[PDB]
């Protein structure tokens, strides 16, 4: 039933004593449910630390990854670009799901094709998908580029991107001189990163490996900018406005900040800002070119070095004070330009919001996952903070990187009681939780399933979430915040410590029992 | 507009296409003539989708698992390939269920295989085969396994078959082989189909000797209702209040064992004709149970979509059916005296997979507002033929609709709201349309029966009439 | 007993089975306290109707107030000011008052001093205290202005400040031409705000009164913005920002940004930024004066009106769509700029932002309080949104801005369930929000003890509390934000929306219970 | 430094001062001898501050509302005056309790008369006693009513003494009239002795005649402790363990009844001497109830105040008193061997108000840091006799310090970490010295006793060695 002037949606409508009743029913006729004594003993038992050595057995079975496949990064880098259509080649139910997991996370259209390859394709291959693909796409959205990735199927069968793309301009499906950039993004290598770097060096190679010989290292005075698949509007964008306040001349190369925040004035725009071609094009006359998610850019790196001669600088992440610190120095050396004052007061600001939060974050445990730079970044900060981040997983890490990551915790104190764990997924962060518990998760939403698996054994194991990464699905704009620079540490900062004290109101706000800590101040 | 501008508006939109995709799409788009019975006159479907246009839809995968498969709540469901189908499609469809997640019930979880480049080589069953011991140590009280394959499964000559049958023999567990790599077919369309044909084979006949089960005269089960943000719930109730016995529910909140006493039943009640007239027709060949269509959507669906059902059973039924359509009267009445007044007159197109752009029009004219424009991302002939009778004379029908097309009808017709999925909202929110998704029912519903009819309403308007809208144009300008 | 490895603070050191038996036998023993029956009793009857009644018709009792007193407004005003000293005439004791009240919702320094008047001056006023005051203020702390306020103490005895001030010149006590501008400001007169105002308007005779012959309307083609009591550091920035946006002149007449927010640099700086004297001077010569809190700046507004000429435009606070869209659309018709492209995006960004997140907004209900502009800039901005501002209090409201309330509520068929309330507290509040139960509070941290008590009610009567306005003294950082413009209220909307979400994820954690409804996609 | 050094700074310090406010301020500067037992021949203190100079000092008003009466939980105490006294001093004092709060305990909470120009041209005593009748309405679970006088309140001439009598006599309730208006004294420090003698006058004695209580030979009540963040609790914890009965706590947690049911009990432990000596020195010559100063911060204190403590009592006391130090040994020894050679070594700077800048130097030492500048607010000459003694030779001493010479000392002296208020916190931090809150303990604590020297412990060196403190300079200057 529904009283007309307080309409109830599923929650709490199903909480009516007739749905109620009606659900009892239904099981108790139909559903043949294991009795509730059982399902608590199991429960408590996938809690233990016994469940969790079975659990970290796993060699076939993976449960709750946290990371995606090659060509959802592909097309990231792709919307970077100035009126760059993103083109997968392959099957289209792909690109359905890369489409919308993207429109959910950032709440904007997300325009990719796809060139609709079948079952048929299997005995001649994806030719003539190609050709009236880009003809089709070309002429119906008018981009000025299309960036042409794989999906699994085309990878299978084995078909040649750079034969089929050569074709369709031999015979006249596109003209000569339009630009097709591609690369191969097969889903069964790596992740989602990897195909931003495989799409990035493909679009790389197309505008520059040809047109060398006139390039000279620092003609045109800029540093080249690579960030990686990035899905944190702030983080573009404070990027920009750290070097513009430098007076560095830059280029950043794959800038989707426009075309994912265009503003809702009654018309829709399908592309928006971006890198330009000449941007890449000119790339190699920069004095140098700056990575800054270095753990997922290894064969961008290899081709900017050994084919445009830059010496790419070993920089982290710029994350947390130090590593933005050393950022903004590097920056300075390579421009010549110094570090002007308002940055250094912004890093003086920084340092005051830790020094005035610091009683509250020293010595609290977290949780946390992510992309690899992402994580090593959060976790650096995290140290700076006083933290200790005990349990850290990087499902789609390697083991150089878990080497590094290890090197920075022996560097301090505060990483006495972490771990970090590769190739292993949200199932098994979910055991970590139970069995060596933290204060709280830093992740993605998927993170919500185990705050609620750990209410129910109880209030007091119930790890909170703080959501910080991709895809966080569950809240609104928060794709609008920053994790980079002097100004990401300081939104980090305060989510941090607020997601504390806010815990922390809530354990104290029970009347004549644990209120006489439900201070005014803190 | 007219027959003639509409059919301009056709031509118009197609002159932007080279001319093997023009002459193409031209046939999968038309006015609608309420006259017409044979929609293989006027419109043509489920074909393969033109290179590079943007089509909205997605594959036998997502038919499959996402939507057939993937709700019921007591098996175990592999995403068996690489890493990307199901991590997109973990938890992005509001298929409720009542379970202990991790523990006796596991939609929201994905499980995968996550192919390497190892297993693409060599293939994957080996893995699958120690995959399903691990599902079993660590998952105990699953009820069943099902493996939704991907694209390379078929393509690399994997027999998954053989892993079910071994390791079903070796467990006495029931595991079924699904073979809905998104390769095949040209939609979610044949996804349903491949895995409707997989209950018939591994699940459905496991009962069929078996005569334990105490049926009644009253038996049904709800055939394709997915249990959208409660929807088969907001159903079940009232068939429970006429009388009737609901056994089953296929596939929103559906657990193993309902599906294996389906057969039992004395009528399959079929919402989603595209996904489930499949099976039900196997049904009554096999078993020799009817079938028959019903809609849900709104009060005017819903009271003779009650009373057709409680004319298959005997006067104390439809005794009841009239008690049910006298209790809830005064709420729906309630509900249009309230909303009616505000979405009166408001111009409605839709666009979504293989039964709501019909489905719910009623819904929409029991409200006073007018379907202007709808489409079917997969629908076949059979579901045209049944939407021709349900649009108004000279309205635009669309099938497999491109961005370009859906974007360029919307600039000349301008309706009120849009009703379409997650790809086209923010779009049409952008061009100052009023945007309801009506696949995820913008997280909110139930939509279905009476109860959710009032959801329905409070939605529409809550949007449709927001303040936003006339705030889009800066006054400067 | 503690473990030295995991110490526990008061929170849950307390909650130990030895603590607890000790307190159950002092209040057994030695306190005589109300059986718990009898507490329980009396709670639910405070929840009542009939108790809110009794509470309403309170002539003498103050409970809980949502406002403070004159001085701590004078002295945010004068901290605006270049290298000013903010002084009060008076006792001592309040000035211990303000300090740390600002010092705890900044966490920053606030320089404030006194002239310590005792019982003593009670036969013979305050003068001398004014000469060695002011001698040893500027000798010790040397600031370049020295602007001076009162107690309560100094109002009831009749101190004329300027007789005072004029005489500790005449005897040499400072130089001059040392600018020491005052007002009287009485605690028993309005509230901070009213300080504020009696401050600035102060501090604007100062400098312009005796010199007005050489000024012409217009002659330096800047606007001035005078912003009132302002305690987000994020506003005084937004209106900068805009007006350097449009290419317009402008004065930000006290600017305490610089000094509310130094870099923690190894140095301390007891000044730093603000309205420079060579600003104030030259203010006159302005096109015209904005004033962003016009309901708190009337003392202010007569005296530019009446002495500067200038023609003050009739703009509410620039909160929300429409009015920062009056905003900058009267600055455009005042400085002959148009409205930059970078601002018309922005103003979309917002109304996109709107546009995704409006069915979690619409119709829900808030309690709030805070200062009149900041209310009824809220009130609107919630009306934008479409939610219903059901409670609205304003303990210092007047009812002329009753009445303007009244008429925006009018205006909107979300404002039909709303009422406004001026004089009433927060023991007033606590009633309504029992009675009328809305779905959330925005308030500052005195709104916490009200959720507690709903709390203690049930799970289902809690109303939690999002925290804007002033003070805010138990989450971190908060001051940084903003309230004003487009920026300000993508910040509002984006916590509100989150709020909303959070909320409804707890209600939905539930295992088997209310789950079903715990999307990972809102 | 050495003492000629210290001296050196003392005078460059003061040459900033005109002349007037330079001779004043050498009086209340001092290097300390331990030789010396007659601080008056070292330093002024209780005097007038000097006009303009950045004292840190309060009013009468917080030493008697915000200080003595403000936490006594189940009275309602009334800021009588305008808004601002009782807003800024609404909960800023961590004085913990247990209660109901707003039906059983108020003490968060702020009652205000909320004073305006009528009532300052008229007179507030009508509107008290309105006020009265408005609290007896709407609390009627409070045990008894204080006033608290704002400044206005002696100026005008109203006559709260005779509200009190009148409205006291009508409802049979305890309303005490408190003349703590900011005016009166130079401090807090008067506030606690207008506070004390309000006890005396309107509270202490309504039990003199009642011979009920059921008294033993092991009561004592705990005069001058506050419970910040706990601290009483975890004093009165040891005391009981010890095979006392804790009658009263004045006024951390306390209630009506304890403060009428101490002149009962066999001895008075004072810890905060500034506060409460005055109560005690009445105590004693009223009832013969003896009184004595103790200690609780840090083991060597607490082990010390404990065997002095039941000197006063029979062998069993004496037993348990070392029953309880064996019990505890090994806890503070394990936060000794934690945490002193993390601070071994490091030196301190203190500023407080009446008691704490002596009275945590021996938990400093227990953890090997040595304080070398101390001072107090508002303290006298009997304070500073207790402090020479405590503090080491040549150490720096400093009366109602001034916020300029607070900075010059720092700058020199260069200390490792500083203890100070809220209003000198952030100062501090920005120079690069490690800071504590030493009233609201940075809102940590308890400190007291011996499960408090284990957070005492912890915060100070979670503070003093937190890497933040190696960040302030940018490594490119
Ligand atoms: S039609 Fe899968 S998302 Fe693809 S590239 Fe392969 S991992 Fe990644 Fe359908 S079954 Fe799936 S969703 Fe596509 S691959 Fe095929
Ligand atoms: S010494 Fe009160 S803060 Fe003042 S101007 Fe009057 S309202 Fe405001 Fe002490 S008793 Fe109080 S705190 Fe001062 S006034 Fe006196
Ligand atoms: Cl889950
Ligand atoms: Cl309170
Ligand atoms: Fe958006
Ligand atoms: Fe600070
Ligand atoms: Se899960
Ligand atoms: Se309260």
């Amino acid at each position: 039933s529904q009283q007309v002037d307080k309409i109830k949606a599923s929650y709490p409508l199903f909480l009516d004593q007739d749905y109620k009743d009606m659900l009892a029913k239904k099981r108790d006729g139909f559903e043949e449910k294991y009795p509730q004594d059982k399902i608590d003993e199991v429960f408590q038992w996938t809690t233990t630390k016994e469940y969790q050595e079975l659990n970290f057995q796993r060699e076939a079975l993976t449960v709750n990854p946290a990371k995606a496949c090659q060509p959802l990064g592909a097309v990231l880098c792709a919307l970077g670009f100035e009126k760059t259509m993103p083109y997968v080649h392959g099957s289209q139910g792909c690109v359905a799901y890369f489409r919308s997991y993207f429109n959910r996370h950032f709440r904007e259209p997300v325009s990719c094709v796809s060139d609709s390859m079948t079952e048929d394709a299997a005995v001649f291959g994806g030719q003539q998908n190609m050709k009236d693909g880009l003809q089709n796409c070309k002429a119906t959205y008018k981009p000025d580029m299309i960036a042409v990735s794989t999906t699994c199927m085309a990878e299978v069968i084995g078909d040649d991107l750079n034969a089929f793309i050569n074709n369709s301009k031999k015979e006249g499906f596109i003209p000569d001189e339009f630009p097709v950039p591609f690369a191969h993004t097969p889903s069964f290598v790596g992740s989602h990163v990897t195909g931003w770097d495989n799409m990035f060096e493909g679009i790389a190679r197309y505008f520059t490996l040809k047109s060398m010989d006139d390039k000279v290292v620092g003609s045109n005075k800029k540093i080249n900018i690579v960030p990686g698949f990035e899905t944190y509007l702030g983080n573009f964008r404070v990027i920009k406005r750290m070097l513009s306040e430098m007076g560095v001349g830059y280029s950043l190369l794959s800038d989707p900040e426009e075309v994912l925040d265009t503003p809702a004035d009654g018309q829709f725009r399908m592309y928006a800002g971006g890198t330009t071609q000449e941007e890449m094009k000119d790339a190699p006359n920069a004095l140098n070119t700056v990575l800054l998610q270095p753990w997922h850019l290894e064969k961008t790196k290899k081709f900017v070095e050994g084919t445009w001669k830059h010496e790419v600088p070993k920089l982290n992440i710029p994350m947390g004070l130090d590593w933005t610190d050393e950022f903004l120095m590097k920056v300075s050396e390579i421009s010549g330009q110094p570090i002007p004052a308002s940055l250094t007061k912004e890093r003086g600001r920084l340092v005051d919001m830790m020094t005035d939060s610091h009683t509250w974050l020293h010595g609290k445990r977290f949780a946390l996952w992510g992309d690899p730079d992402f994580v090593m970044g959060l976790v650096k900060f995290l140290l700076e903070l006083g933290c200790e981040p005990v349990h850290i997983l990087c499902h789609n890490g390697n083991k150089r990187w878990k080497k590094a990551v290890d090197a920075i915790l022996a560097a301090s104190p505060y990483g006495k009681n972490a771990t970090v764990y590769i190739g292993k997924d949200l199932w098994h962060l979910r055991s970590l939780v139970f069995t060596d518990k933290p204060d709280f998760m830093i992740g993605n939403s998927y993170g919500k399933f185990i705050q609620r698996d750990t209410l129910h054994k109880g209030k007091e194991f119930e790890v909170p979430l703080i959501r910080i990464g991709f895809p966080i699905f569950d809240r609104h704009h928060l794709h609008r915040s920053t994790t980079l620079g002097y100004e990401g540490a300081m939104q980090i900062l305060t989510t941090l410590v607020n997601s504390i004290l806010e815990r922390l109101d809530e354990e104290t706000r029970g009347m004549q029992a644990t209120d006489y800590n439900h201070d005014l101040v803190r | 507009m007219s027959r003639e501008e509409v059919e301009s508006l056709i031509q118009e939109v197609l002159e932007v296409y080279p001319e093997k995709a023009r002459k193409d799409r031209n046939k999968h788009l038309a006015v609608n003539d309420p006259a017409v019975t044979q929609s293989k006159k006027c419109i043509i479907s489920n074909k393969k989708s033109q290179p590079g246009l943007m089509t909205i839809r997605g594959c036998a995968y997502a038919g499959s698992k996402g939507v057939v498969w993937g709700p019921i709540k007591d098996m175990i469901h592999i995403s068996h390939g690489p890493v990307g189908c199901g991590q997109y499609s973990r938890a992005g469809r509001r298929n409720y269920y009542i379970g202990t997640t991790g523990v006796n019930a596991f939609v929201t979880m994905n499980f995968t295989s996550d192919f390497q480049e190892k297993d693409i080589v060599f293939g994957g069953d080996k893995k699958l085969a120690k995959l399903i011991d691990e599902v079993e140590t660590l998952f105990p009280l699953n009820k069943g396994i099902s493996v939704q394959s991907e694209c390379p499964i078929g393509l690399i000559g994997d027999d998954i078959e053989s892993v079910s049958k071994v390791k079903g023999a070796e467990l006495s567990k029931t595991i079924v082989p699904v073979r809905c790599e998104g390769f095949r077919g040209v939609s979610q369309s044949l996804g349903h189909h491949i895995a409707n044909d997989a209950v018939r084979d591994w699940v459905l006949g496991k009962r069929d000797e078996d005569t334990t089960f105490a049926s009644t005269p009253y038996d049904v089960a709800i055939i394709g209702d997915y249990n959208i943000g409660g929807d088969a719930w907001s159903s079940r109730i009232l068939l429970e209040e006429m009388g009737l016995r609901c056994v089953a529910q296929w596939s929103g909140d559906g657990s193993i064992s309902e599906i294996e006493l389906t057969p039992k039943v004395k009528l399959n009640l079929v919402h989603c004709y595209r996904s489930m007239n499949y099976i039900s027709r196997h049904m009554e060949e096999k078993y020799g149970i009817p079938w028959m269509e019903y809609n849900f959507f709104g009060p005017t669906k819903t009271i003779e979509s009650l009373r057709a059902i409680a004319a298959k059973f005997d006067e104390s039924i439809q005794k009841k059916c009239e008690e049910v359509i006298a209790k809830y009267k005064p709420e729906w009445e309630a509900v249009v005296a309230k909303y009616r007044p505000r979405l009166e007159g408001k111009r409605v197109m839709l666009y979504i997979g293989g039964l709501r752009p019909r489905h719910v029009i009623g819904a929409y004219e029991d409200l006073g507002m007018e379907v202007v424009g709808t489409g079917y991302e997969f629908a076949h002939n059979d579901d045209y033929d049944r939407t021709m009778k349900e649009m108004g004379d000279s309205t635009l029908l669309y099938d497999d609709v491109t961005g370009y097309e859906f974007e360029e009808f919307v600039k000349r017709i301008k309706p009120d709201l849009i009703g379409s999925g997650i790809k086209e909202k923010f779009i049409f929110q952008k061009m100052g349309i009023p945007f309801r998704q009506m696949h995820s029912w913008d997280y909110s519903g139930p939509y279905h029966g009476f109860d959710g009819f009032a959801i329905f309403a409070r939605d529409m308007d809550m949007t449709l009439n927001n303040p936003c809208w006339k705030k889009l144009q800066a006054p400067w300008e």
